[PDB]
């Protein structure tokens, strides 16, 4: 059931929660330019900024 | 009871041994708690 | 080439699992772990044309003899 987007019962789910922290703010930073894309990891780092 | 192997799980993960490794370059571990004296 | 294509592609590999909470602990310490530099290789491993003194060699079918090779003794040593 943790694999639906929402359980039985009707409350959220830990795939649920995870897509929405990835869409609201790992890939909404990255828009940013705080994060970039590191093919060479196969990863999103963090770049140098002073924030 | 989960909570307590939970707890004893995770100082099995990598980020423990930062300190050996720095120690070896720049030069209380599990299994004792099992120990019954 | 094949030799350090080899060692190139395997120090890559063993860097991508690592670990990147620890690599990071060991920076704030003191200890960083370098990251192997990039390459080209590419462009070779893609060369079957090589041509010299009127020879075509195909240089994809050694690396992939001299890595296969590479590949069953690192197997070896591991077992």
């Amino acid at each position: 059931q943790q694999t639906q987007h929402l359980d039985s019962h009707g409350e959220p789910t830990i795939t649920s929660l995870y897509t929405n922290w990835y869409l609201e703010t790992l890939l909404r930073q990255v828009s940013n330019g705080h994060i970039a894309y590191f093919p060479a990891m196969k990863a999103f780092v963090n770049l140098p900024t002073e924030n | 009871i989960c909570t307590e192997q939970c707890t004893l799980s995770d100082q099995l993960l990598p980020k423990h041994c930062a300190k050996t490794i720095s120690q070896a370059v720049n030069k209380e571990k599990p299994g004792v708690e099992s120990m019954r004296k | 080439l094949a030799d350090q294509i080899f060692a190139y592609y395997k120090v890559m590999a063993g860097s991508l699992l690592l670990d990147k909470r620890l690599r990071s602990e060991c920076k704030n310490q003191g200890a960083t772990i370098h990251l192997p530099p990039s390459n080209r290789y590419e462009t070779l491993l893609k060369q079957r044309h090589v041509q010299l003194l009127g020879r075509s060699i195909d240089l994809n079918r050694l690396i992939t003899q001299r890595v296969s090779a590479a590949m069953y003794k690192s197997l070896e040593l591991a077992i």
